[PDB]
């Protein structure tokens, strides 16, 4: 009986769990995830296939941030307490996620449809008005923090 | 008539605006 | 036994016993209305003979015993041995 | 001698009915009519749409109880190739080939048939975008897609279902965020209803799967990855969480209400398969679990009642074994068991309509269907009476 | 689609040869050679036109949607609806 209980206690000691929680929290704090900044970012990329530098339009929002939220949204009920700054960042990211995902899907769809249009140059002249209004809407949005 | 204003020019202009803001 | 064959065939769905058509287009066995079945068997015999010619064109060693003429109303199973050509009306269901 | 008319008519795609009837008929032509307890019945493993691919969901079509739908996430094998893989599989005549295929630009998480229309197939994806597909038409793309908006689902959707009858239908969906949304089959671009499920102090419930009492609409039941099972009314006099259950320690993965209907009323019995081998049976009127299933550890995913037998259900273990668990004969030992060869991580189990056989998903994608013993499939009035008294046991 | 159609219709049994025919006979496609495909498919088209006449004889509203002949040496397939005439070369078994 005592040998068995010693075996089980040793196994349980090997079966501790908090250390990984601690390491993950430390990694989160070190990496300093965030979303604050511009509504979306315009960047420079030299896409292979063309000599020029393409100013492809992206969204200032890492899709992985929500993952962190879910971790917290789990670890909180797991009984492990996470630092208040991390709680705040995860909560803000979770509440703000829907807007970001709608934005990114919308901009990707717009890019796909505009490249489809310009693939057929015979039609861009007609669609120019819609492209103008969309560009105006993007121009209005981009200035926002 | 309506103009196209190629996406690259608009993108670079707004890149400049974001840089300066 | 011819009667055994008849009772075995009538057990099939939508089949009224056994009707056999010889090479003259006249059914040696009578199970349905005579004029319709006779003309139908005559057209049967004609097109199965042209099918026999068609296959022998490129297959001079094949024999015909299976053919599934199925429509949205009924299927006709036509099976020639050498002179006796069984024609069987069966529901597609 | 034509050289381009045939080429252009081949290029022109008017082959919709052509391909439809050709496919529905050539597998029929596969028949060899040449004139010259558990037991496996049919093992299906598509080589083209299931190479190293994980079963995500399963469903049997009530309208056509030979038609099955199965899902898949994105394929790690090749990202460039289509990611959301959906398979419609048939039981007319044996064939290695799936009867229909379907693709979604997002990884597919769950899928099912529509009760309102016997041909439409509806499936929730990993992006939280409900996807519609028309079986009769020959297309690969989703026919319709719910918008990705704050009002609509945005987190990955894992349970979708159709409630009501064929003229009082309603498509209810859950996102893992806690959003319930009610749509209609005639339009899949705007939520007829939508609200964020909340238990208390406005905190949401991370719903993983949900079910409903057989023969009833509204008054839904959901399971939470937090390890807690809730009953929440759809509309009632007040929507939202109505009752919180003591529940199981780990995440609640597969939840199902009882479905068999007979001389007694058992529509209040819930089976939940959590992450601890623990297939818990309880009733909605009692806050505590009525019994516990324990023979191993570590993750039995899903549990599902047999629609014909009232005291019999199935649960499949990630260890790679499906045991058919009966209550009237036993309470501690499975009355039947079998293991899929290769010992694979069997994900999902689905009782077929009318029962008498089972469907099993796998991590490898090789879904297997097979029947049950006749002496165990069929119930009897004795089964209902003794089931009532076994409930009366404790 | 084209190539996927033939590929799937073929590998289901390791079929010896099939070509897509959306026109009334005389197909220019080939699977093992031009003659044995084109001439044989033209003969099949001529035969199935007569078979369609035969099925229309008993009632003109009838049309043939599916046709198979399984003989001692070959199994021939065609499923006409308006112009889609199938060809299948396969073993009798």
């Amino acid at each position: 009986g005592q040998k068995l209980k010693q075996d089980g206690d040793s196994f349980r000691m090997k079966l501790n769990t908090q250390e990984i929680f601690d390491d993950w929290a430390r990694k989160v704090q070190q990496r300093n995830l965030g979303v604050s900044g511009r509504i979306f970012t315009i960047e420079s990329t030299r896409v292979r296939g063309r000599t020029g530098n393409v100013l492809k339009l992206k969204v200032n929002f890492l899709p992985e941030i929500i993952t962190l939220s879910k971790e917290v949204r789990n670890l909180k009920w797991l009984g492990f307490r996470v630092p208040l700054a991390i709680v705040n960042k995860a909560h803000q990211a979770n509440q703000l996620y829907p807007f970001a995902i709608s934005l990114i899907e919308s901009v990707r769809t717009y890019e796909r449809t505009c490249e489809k249009v310009e693939e057929r140059n015979t039609i861009s002249l007609l669609v120019a008005g819609l492209k103008k209004e969309v560009q105006a809407l993007i121009a209005e949005g981009i200035a926002l923090v | 008539e309506l103009a196209a204003e190629d996406e690259q020019v608009f993108l670079m202009k707004q890149q400049s605006l974001l840089a300066k803001q | 036994e011819v009667e055994e064959t008849l009772k075995r065939l009538q057990s099939q769905k939508g089949v009224q016993g056994i009707i056999v058509v010889n090479t003259e287009g006249i059914p040696i066995k009578s199970t349905m209305d005579n004029p319709t079945t006779t003309q139908y068997a005559s057209l049967m015999h004609s097109f199965i003979l042209k099918a026999r010619s068609t296959v022998r064109d490129i297959d001079p060693q094949n024999d015909l015993t299976f053919l599934r003429i199925r429509s949205k109303k009924n299927e006709i199973m036509v099976a020639p041995d050498k002179d006796y050509f069984l024609i069987v009306i069966q529901n597609p269901t | 001698l034509t050289e381009e008319e045939k080429q252009q008519i081949l290029h022109s795609e008017e082959f919709l009915s052509f391909f439809d009837h050709s496919t529905r008929i050539v597998e029929r032509a596969l028949s060899e009519q040449i004139n010259i307890k558990l037991s496996l019945n049919r093992q299906f493993f598509d080589e083209r749409w299931s190479k190293h691919r994980v079963v995500s969901c399963l469903d049997w079509s009530s309208q056509y109880p030979e038609l099955l739908v199965a899902s898949y996430n994105n394929n790690e094998d090749a990202p460039h190739e289509p990611d959301g893989v959906a398979l419609v599989w048939n039981m007319k005549y044996k064939k290695t080939t799936p009867e229909y295929v379907f693709h979604c630009q997002s990884a597919v998480m769950s899928a099912t048939f529509a009760k309102f229309h016997p041909n439409l197939v509806v499936g929730g994806t990993y992006s939280g975008q409900i996807v519609l597909w028309d079986n009769r038409s020959n297309k690969r793309t989703p026919v319709q897609r719910t918008p990705l908006s704050a009002a609509a689902h945005t987190h990955p959707v894992y349970c979708v279902n159709v409630v009501g009858t064929q003229n009082a239908h309603n498509l209810i969906s859950i996102s893992t965020d806690g959003k319930i949304c009610s749509w209609s089959l005639d339009m899949l671009s705007h939520p007829q209803d939508s609200m964020e499920l909340v238990h208390k102090q406005s905190k949401a419930v991370a719903v993983t799967s949900m079910s409903f009492p057989v023969g009833d609409v509204n008054n839904f039941v959901v399971g939470s990855e937090e390890g807690s099972v809730y009953t929440a009314c759809r509309h009632g006099s007040k929507a939202g969480i109505s009752e919180m259950f003591e529940g199981h320690q780990g995440p609640i993965t597969g939840i199902h209400c009882h479905a068999a209907v007979g001389a007694v009323d058992f529509s209040h019995l819930f089976v939940t398969s959590s992450f601890d081998w623990t297939v818990k049976l309880w009733t909605t009127k009692n806050n505590k679990p009525l019994y516990s299933f324990e023979d191993n550890a570590d993750y039995v995913y899903d549990v599902m009642w047999s629609p014909t037998h009232p005291a019999l259900f199935a649960c499949v273990d990630g260890m790679g074994r499906l045991d058919l668990w009966n209550l009237n004969n036993d309470t501690e030992v499975p009355t039947a068991s079998i293991s899929v060869e290769g010992n694979p991580a069997l994900n999902r189990v689905r009782w077929t309509h009318s029962g008498r056989e089972i469907a099993v998903g796998d991590s490898e994608g090789q879904i297997v269907i097979y029947d049950v013993g006749e002496q165990i499939a069929v119930p009897r009035n004795d089964e209902w009476a003794r089931f009532g008294r076994t409930l009366a046991e404790i």
